[PDB]
């Protein structure tokens, strides 16, 4: 019973330490995404308010 | 160009000097001396001033012409006397309407534009047209015909 146990909890070790690692890599993809989207949003707002300043004109 | 120079005479030597020995906030060491364009924007809230992405990126605009992604200390002067327009800590206004006084000959109560022409040629540039023709479009709004004490006080505005 108890090596069955520690062999069954050595399958959790590698499954949910990979888990962890590929969450890791997730948050690397979404944390450049996040950068890139915030840069286009300023952009935008940017060209926005000088068309409007223009437009205002 | 005459434009560094007139800069030069339209701010003070007091606000030009600490606003040098205060640009060399960013300096620190083993370095160029001529801080990246953007942390300009940094130095300007020490000033006192909060400006906006339109005039930030325009004011971006109006330094490093020959695109080098990197600002002069003439620029920089420049820049400075096109940022804030508080010129002169405040123009004066009654003196100058004294001066408003000078510019009429005939007593009237504004300019004629003869009036102008000999002003102008009394300094010892003579008549160009480009000289005038600017003048007016500086001075006017509407086709009045003459410089009153408002457009006049408008046009030189800073000016000492």
């Amino acid at each position: 019973e108890a090596e069955k146990a520690a062999d069954e909890s050595e399958r959790g070790m590698k499954v949910i330490e990979s888990r962890a690692q590929k969450d890791e890599e997730k948050m690397e993809i979404q944390e450049i995404q996040l950068k890139e989207a915030k840069h286009i949003a300023e952009d935008a707002d940017r060209k926005y308010e000088e068309v409007a300043r223009k437009l205002v004109i | 160009d005459d434009i560094y120079k007139a800069a030069v005479e339209q701010l003070t030597e007091e606000q030009k000097n600490e606003f040098k020995a205060a640009f060399d906030i960013f300096v620190l060491g083993a370095e160029d001396g001529c801080i990246s364009t953007k942390e300009l924007g940094k130095v300007m809230r020490m000033l006192g001033q909060n400006p906006t992405p339109e005039e930030l990126q325009e004011m971006i605009d109006e330094v490093d012409e020959d695109g080098s992604g990197t600002v002069d200390f003439d620029e920089f002067l420049v820049m400075m006397v096109r940022c804030m327009k508080d010129d002169s800590k405040g123009k004066s206004e009654e003196e100058l309407s004294d001066l408003f006084r000078m510019f009429d000959k005939n007593a009237d109560g504004y300019i004629d534009l003869d009036e102008l022409k000999i002003m102008l040629q009394a300094t010892g540039e003579t008549i160009t047209e480009d000289d005038i023709e600017e003048l007016m479009k500086d001075g006017d709004k509407n086709n009045d015909g003459r410089i009153d004490y408002d457009e006049f006080l408008e046009f030189m505005k800073g000016v000492e």
